[PDB]
């Protein structure tokens, strides 16, 4: 009845991971139907220089690939490049292909990361898309191609394929159409991520989950309208509040409306105490996650 | 710091 | 780079979860072979007054049961009682039963919770057995029967079946032989858990992981031997340091030995600053966990 | 607070 960052169960995704090797390089791939999706930088090597990917695809040789699902080798039939991904046609279907779609995450949305190494799932944990389009992950070299997914009502939505670690430690991926999140480039060049504003609706979900669990000292007596808050938010590293309907069930079980939380926020953005053992305001938790851990409808 | 392609 | 409390992929355990319903009680159970393990308070009439389990077991009628895997309902052959669990024979064998063992975990050991509701896995996350034999989890009503497990070279060791939430909010299970962790009772009584103390070998693993991540402000110059630290430890809420070999690799990659961390542990036990995201010392990462997120073999 | 069987 506390609050844990949680992953949705990973079984419907574990059997879609493969190892993708190309000459000296190796990373992970996502095998759906008869196609393996993987970061295009498996086919080019570069420490400091940029990479000419249209050129490296042209000098590609199919018989240089070596792809495996566990210890079973798959035959490479062909390859096209889509964005920062390779689409590799193989000689057989994955019979464990789930019912799935592709979706691109917006900032603030939560999703799960199946952390993979040498073509096998090793760990799973929940993340949240930051406003600068990075995530706070735990990846080392050889984890590229680790996928991110949400399970929505029986259907796996694949939303992320891991690409790189920015110089600052934050993690960047593409969606499964090959679009790099945030417009970052899959290059070893210097790239500094823009400022990350806290996603306010998740901070609201967090504060509500604090009340439901006891934390209440921070609650302000004042009350600010979404309109007046939103004029302030965009200059103080926080997003506007668009939908407030999602919080009515929290205002019920707590007796605090969103306007009194928006007033506390304008003070907390504060040395001090530990709200739910947190020192700053966290936007890791969506209204969804918080309700599914507190109630479960 | 340079980006790490991973 | 990065440090995330992670769970192991849950796939090989997801197909073992069933819903166990008796009367107006409903909770989860663990279906291995032709038997379903579940907490015994599913057969109590009320769970808010003290329960006499020998009575409840005598007036039990198998036709009152409802056990299901998905929307497939299994029939109940027999029912015996072992500690705080029921062992329920069923007329159907689980073709998806993995290679499995039972193991009782000691304090300081990490494992995975598959959090289930109404017979279905909803979330996966990793926990660590505290010295008071409790875990800091996220469980609400309906969560009992949620298994804790570790995967080992392809064997699933089951070590935990969730049972109750103490008045503090900490969580208690039994092992799969039926024995409660820490001698707690599956009664709705006021129980107060003992003092918790940090498993200091995990705190060292965590400080090393912080030094790798480039966190180093907290390091100290002085150094204390293991035996001197151990007699301070037991009066300041920390365990004794027994095996120093576990860290044999971290020092190499960091150039700081345990004795330097021990002297640093004595200072932090502190001042408004953070380590790898944490504000006090955590014991929830084992050395074998940190090894994987830093290196991988 | 009383313990809650779950």
């Amino acid at each position: 009845a506390g609050l844990r960052k949680m992953a949705q169960p990973s079984g419907v995704v574990e059997k879609c991971i493969v190892r993708v090797c190309y000459g000296n390089m190796a990373l992970n791939g996502l095998w759906l139907g008869d196609t393996v999706m993987c970061p295009r930088h498996v086919i080019a090597s570069s420490t400091t220089s940029t990479i000419d990917y249209d050129y490296a695809l042209s000098v590609l040789r199919l018989h240089n690939f070596s792809i495996s699902s566990g210890n079973v080798f798959l035959g490479v039939v062909g390859v096209t490049m889509r964005g920062a991904l390779l689409q590799i046609k193989v000689n057989q279907n994955n019979v464990h292909t789930p019912k799935y779609t592709y979706r691109t995450v917006r900032p603030g949305e939560s999703f799960n990361i199946l952390a993979c190494y040498d073509g096998a799932a090793a760990g799973v944990y929940g993340v949240n898309m930051r406003s600068n389009y990075t995530i706070r992950g735990s990846f080392i070299n050889g984890a590229a191609g680790s996928p991110g997914y949400n399970i929505n009502n029986g259907t796996v939505e694949f939303c992320y394929l891991h690409q790189l670690e920015l110089g600052s430690g934050c993690h960047v991926g593409s969606d499964l159409d090959g679009v790099m999140y945030g417009g970052y480039e899959d290059q070893p060049t210097l790239q500094v991520e823009g400022a990350s504003s806290l996603f306010t609706e998740n901070v609201l979900a967090f504060l509500y989950a604090a009340l439901i669990n006891g934390s209440t000292w921070w609650l302000s007596s004042s009350r600010i309208a979404v309109d007046r808050f939103n004029e302030w938010a965009v200059h103080n590293g926080m997003t506007t509040v668009v939908n407030t309907d999602c919080f009515s069930i929290f205002a019920a079980k707590t007796g605090v409306d969103v306007q009194r939380l928006l007033a506390s926020i304008q003070s907390l953005h504060n040395g001090g105490k530990q709200i739910l053992g947190y020192t700053s305001l966290t936007d890791e938790f969506t209204t969804g996650e918080v309700i599914r851990q507190m109630y479960g409808v | 710091k340079l980006s790490d392609l991973q």
